[PDB]
């Protein structure tokens, strides 16, 4: 049961915005 | 004289598995020549790899059927069909 | 070569094992019916049938 | 034109034509049939 | 079900389309593993409910109806 | 159970007679492949 | 405005499954009607066979766990399946930087 | 071009002898011997004649 | 110019329009018309039981299809190992590449 | 459809990344599903084979009881 | 009584591009029927005499 | 006694299901209603619930 | 633009089949010309007759 | 602009499971043989008829 | 090339064309 | 160099399978009657099962 | 799924570190 639905998003602009800074 | 005609249809089954295996010779092959005659790009090869002779286990129906008929007599009445459904 | 001209066909390859396709199958159904030892009816049925 | 203003419509519902398992009156046959 | 592809009235926005509807496709497959755990326990649910017919049929009807014949003899 | 078979015994004749054509057309047709092999080795090759 | 004209996944919308079977309980309307007979007073020396299959059940719950048993071997097959797919995804990452370094 | 060496066959004419009419003339001699009516042999006599 | 609609390359076919309404219950056929005086005593006893082992090799092939079942779990742990080693496969390839 | 004619590359890797795990979950119901309907049928089966045979001379002997 | 309801068969095959010979000219504006709310209603008075 | 359930003979409304000429010229003006009829499909159910 | 659908259905058949115990099924076995097929094979030869 | 149709099994067609009536029929099973079991030595030879004409061209 | 590229895309259906045609009529014969 | 083309055609993919262990199908009744032999079978069929 | 990954962010500001 755990979890639904979005994980992605906040993950994902955070990945990014880490990969990004580079 | 069933299985002469089912075992000769899997035979040309089995058969047309490894010719059809040719072709896809034949085609990997003009893939690999005219990557050759790029030689460098059109590579190939392959193998099917992963896991790709499986544990088919399978290990099929090896059924010893010993018709163990104990005769003191029939009616009385010992028809042991032992199937030892061996998974070999 | 210059492939062609082309003779397949069954000039009498058909006209193939078919007898009509019926084998003349004359089925002669002779009912004797014998009673006590002696002839009682004789039916004859032909059939014709084709085969 | 061909073109939205020819309007392609389409909202693609499927006409799901629902296949029952069911003659009706087949679910009861009160049976008087008791011959005794 | 029919969705409409209408509305297409013609790479940043390739990249960001392979990533927003797949920030939407985590997405329907975290509901799909919430749903997969319904089949989950809809199958151990099955077996459960398969093997309570086994021990209904089993335990007190047939061992019973074999027994209280043998005694009777 | 032998009028049939003998009458099959007579369907062998017919059958045999059939086949023998069709190893006739497949005769024809090693011919024709022999002359196509050929005609692909040129065919490839100019 | 050149635009690719819009189809749609309506082979899903096209689902014909009409199946149905025989859902009649008691085929032919049998059940076990009283039999009653000439009042035959036999002795009879009651020779038993006993029956220690008085529902052996224990062994057809046990049929269902000789099939549960299959049951967890074949999620763990699924679980581990999904395991080598999810490896597999891991090959295509690293297939995707084998395409950077070449 | 000398061609008709090919000549797409010839696989052939084929009026072969692929017939069976060529009748299938099925002359069944049902010789019923009946003693005083009862059937004592049936000796049916298939001459399976292919014309 | 591309030969392609939109959507067109996969509409996922869910027609397979099968009707089976086949009678899989057959009628097992009991009689028992009225039983009359047995006091005829000639019944001899026979008790002949109940082989069968065909339910043993059922038992058998229960075992085999749970065998297969694990060899299937395993044969696919073993290929998650050759994807493992496919996954050091592109990451040496890319290390020889890189060297 | 017969067509006649890094950043945002950052978010679809890490969501490639993750919709690789939620295609792990997918492809784990779908090994779940192959075990768990090889283990209904083996449940569904096992009383009818090795039960299958002992409740079966179980049987035998009371019809060789009367 | 085995009922199998009708697969849901209807033109997949229309839209492979709408057309643009004569394009979507399209009317727009909306608030419209809402007889179905009415006819719900309707259902609902032959409900009430069900009801009663 | 006997009773046929014969004579219930669902008619198939066959509808255009195209908007006008072509992917249309108009699009306000279609008949946005039929969940009324459909509406008055569940009116004659509870009509039969009730008249029954 | 050649849009064509060079495809056609060739349209199978095959309603269920019933109890063919009719024993009627004359054999006949008539095949196969076909010479055109070995007049294109003929125009094969002249093709290449003509290419040399 | 040349896009055609690139579409497989026209119509949705595949060999879809037929299975009848249990008729038990007896067939004597007179053969036609099939000396065309693929004659396709015949049909690499039809490419062939034809490299023939790509090497002369 | 586009002469014998075209002459191996027929002559499997024009000399073999006709011979693969009796070889498959006396199938049609068999039954 | 190269223009090698000899892969699998599933000979390093292969099924296993396995079977026709004897199905040895000894039928015998007998059959004593009455207290006296009134025939004696012994038959032997083996099935290649 | 419900592993939201913590060690991608370990390895995103290792990479990040590293580059």
């Amino acid at each position: 049961v755990s979890k639904p639905d979005l994980t992605a998003a906040l993950r994902d602009v955070r990945q990014q915005y880490e990969s990004v800074a580079a | 004289r069933l299985q002469d005609e089912i075992q000769n249809m899997k035979e040309e089954m089995a058969r047309h598995l490894r010719e059809y295996q040719d072709l896809l010779n034949v085609k990997m092959a003009l893939d690999i020549e005219i990557a050759t005659y790029r030689k460098f790009s059109s590579l190939n090869l392959r193998e099917t790899n992963l896991d790709s002779l499986p544990l088919v286990d399978t290990h099929s129906k090896r059924t010893l059927l010993i018709k163990t008929v104990e005769t003191r007599d029939g009616q009385v009445i010992n028809e042991t069909s032992q199937h030892h459904d061996d998974l070999e | 070569p210059n492939f062609s001209s082309l003779n397949l066909r069954e000039t009498n390859l058909d006209s193939l094992p078919l007898v009509d396709t019926h084998s003349k199958r004359t089925l002669l159904i002779k009912t004797v019916e014998t009673r006590d030892g002696q002839v009682i009816n004789e039916t004859s049925q032909h059939h014709d049938d084709l085969e | 034109g061909p073109g939205t203003a020819s309007r392609p419509s389409s909202s693609r519902s499927y006409v799901t034509t629902s296949t029952r398992t069911y003659s009706l009156g087949s679910a009861l046959r009160p049976s008087t049939s008791r011959s005794l | 079900y029919a969705s409409s592809p209408g509305g297409v009235y013609a790479t940043e926005f390739k990249n960001t389309r392979t990533n927003e509807k797949v920030e939407l496709q985590e997405l329907n497959d975290r509901f799909a593993n919430y749903i997969d755990k319904v089949r989950f326990l809809e199958q151990q649910n099955k077996i459960l409910l398969a093997e309570l017919e086994q021990l209904k049929g089993q335990g007190k009807s047939r061992l019973g109806d074999l027994y209280e014949e043998e005694m009777r003899e | 159970d032998v009028d049939n078979a003998s009458l099959a015994r007579l369907d062998l004749e017919r059958k045999v007679e059939s086949l023998q054509e069709e190893i006739a057309f497949l005769k024809k047709l090693h011919e024709e492949e022999i002359q196509e092999l050929q005609a692909q080795i040129q065919e490839q090759h100019v | 405005v050149t635009t690719s004209t819009r189809t749609y996944s309506l082979g899903s919308a096209l689902r014909p499954s009409t199946s149905r079977s025989l859902y009649a309980s008691s085929p032919g309307g049998v059940y076990a009607t009283r039999s009653s007979a000439v009042r035959l007073r036999s002795s009879v020396p009651g020779v038993r066979l006993l029956q220690d299959s008085v529902d052996f059940s224990l062994a057809d719950a046990i049929n269902t766990e000789f099939k549960n048993t299959r049951t967890n071997e074949k999620v763990e097959l699924q679980e581990l399946n999904d395991r080598f797919a999810n490896y597999i995804d891991k090959v295509r990452f690293l297939e995707q930087q084998n395409k950077i370094l070449l």
